């Protein structure tokens, strides 16, 4: 029945009492198979130049290091982020994933992407549960009215033109940004194309089909010809989701 | 007074400067996302007279589509901030889950503040609703839990209602209701001077 209620009389969000043929699976061997090697580059993202990162980029993964992010544990504002020139390295049909919080940021977020050219299609949520600390309250934002137990990463879509826009998983432990792996899932199964960017990602979030780029990896491996090498003819137009060309 | 009130009327042309000020405002309304019957177009939407209803207090605005960036502009527009954002995660009766990208999990609703709210009791409910899908177009009957915890004992409005929806310290208003139903002597009073006939038309 009322799981708020619930929440309200034992501290067990009302996430922890949710429960769980076809097999697909085939995709993600696809996938695997597609993806061009893991490819990553520290880099200090103020003071870079966002334009050397070429070619233009089919999907981009935006996860700046919000302050909100650190509650109990350099910061981006979202001025910082704004200005940012992401549309100069997105492709003309392209798609962007941004990690917004759960504050101001679903608002700002909106802004940042009109801003670059996009617009939202999708609103993704990252619901955590607290089956492991129902004692453990929460510390809330002044302008907030509730506990905020979720966090948004928008969808964007420019140009022209499975899974639930839901992700449960148990909250990290304080001081953890790590988002959950599963949005690389979802991500994936679009099948948009093989140019991936991930901005501020780590040493921790490297992956095949993807180039990270991010202020602390310590090492690096990018260049920008060999990048390009992965895409040049006959593979420029393959969604990830298709078998190699002979 | 305290028990269910309302009001069949075509919210565009109600004067709801009648109705004096409330705590709570709550609004499900038909955005046009996709025209059916009752549907408002976005300068309806974005003129109808909010502004009134509150000086001090939340408003709860749920959207979908494109609407979750139109309702943040009647939002802002209708002098509020957004500070939270309640999904509602849609399961089946056994607590199983049931956009051209993504199958939908949820709906979402806005939550708006104006002025400085007092003596509301902010962080006893999260922002995550769990319950079970009613006939469709249904709200979960939980939000009106969060909101009289919020605010127990105040006066609230409902815009866009339907008969299900009335509920006590609440004011319900739509088009599919039937007649109007008024308690509260201040309202009883201002609906007769501005409405002698009980016709509601321009
Ligand atoms: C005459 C002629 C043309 C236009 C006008 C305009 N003026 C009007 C309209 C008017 N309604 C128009 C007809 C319906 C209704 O009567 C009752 N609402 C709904 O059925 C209703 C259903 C579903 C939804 C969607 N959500 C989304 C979120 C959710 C939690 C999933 C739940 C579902 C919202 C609703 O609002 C209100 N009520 C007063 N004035 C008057
Ligand atoms: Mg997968």
């Amino acid at each position: 029945n009322d799981y708020c209620q619930h929440f309200v009389d034992t501290g067990h969000r009302p996430q922890n009492f949710i429960r769980d043929r076809e097999l697909i699976r085939l995709k993600d061997e696809l996938i695997a198979k597609s993806n061009t090697p893991p490819m990553y580059l520290q880099a200090d993202i103020e003071a870079f130049d966002i334009r050397e990162l070429t070619p233009k980029f089919d999907v981009i993964l935006l996860e700046p290091p919000l302050e909100e992010y650190y509650r109990e544990t350099k910061c981006w504002t979202w001025d910082d982020i704004m200005k940012l020139e992401i549309d100069e390295i997105a492709a003309p049909r392209s798609f962007i994933f941004l990690w917004c919080g759960s504050g101001e940021g679903l608002d700002l977020g909106r802004v940042c992407l009109r801003k670059w050219g996009y617009r939202r299609c999708e609103d993704i949520c990252w619901i955590k549960t607290n089956k492991n600390n129902p004692g453990k309250t929460k510390t809330l934002d002044p302008k907030a009215v509730f506990q905020r137990t979720k966090e948004h990463c928008l969808m964007g879509i420019k140009g022209t033109v499975v899974d639930i826009d839901l992700i449960i998983t148990e909250e990290p432990e304080i001081g953890n940004i790590e988002k959950p792996v599963e949005i690389f899932h979802i991500i994936e199964h679009f099948c948009l194309g093989r140019r991936r960017l991930h901005l501020f990602g780590r040493d921790s979030t490297i992956r095949p089909g993807w180039l990270t780029v991010g202020p602390t990896l310590t090492n690096s491996n990018y260049n920008a010809e060999t990048y390009a090498s992965y895409f040049s003819a006959p593979n420029s137009y393959l969604t990830g989701c298709t078998e190699e060309i002979e | 007074l305290f028990p269910p009130q309302w009001i069949c009327c075509d919210i565009r042309y109600l004067d709801v400067s009648i109705l004096g000020k409330f705590a709570v405002v709550m609004a499900d309304p038909p955005w046009d996302i996709h025209l059916p019957y009752g549907t408002l177009t976005d300068d309806e939407m974005r003129r109808l007279n909010i502004p009134v209803l509150q000086d001090d207090g939340f408003l709860f605005l749920w959207v979908t589509g494109r609407a979750m960036e139109l309702g943040r502009e009647c939002l802002n527009l209708w002098g509020y901030e957004r500070v939270d954002e309640i999904i509602w995660v849609k399961t089946n009766q056994l607590q199983r889950i049931i956009g051209h990208w993504l199958n939908h999990g949820k709906e979402h609703c806005l939550v708006g503040v104006k002025g400085n709210p007092q003596g509301f009791n902010q962080g006893l409910d999260c922002d995550v609703i769990v319950a079970e899908v009613r006939s469709t177009s249904h709200k979960p009957d939980e939000i009106y839990g969060m909101i009289e915890r919020l605010s127990p004992g105040t006066r609230k409005i409902e815009l866009f209602g339907r008969p299900h929806n009335v509920q006590p310290n609440w004011i319900t208003l739509g088009n599919q209701l039937d007649g109007i139903h008024l308690l509260d002597p201040d309202v009883v009073a201002r609906f007769k001077q501005r409405y002698p006939d009980g016709i509601i038309s321009k």
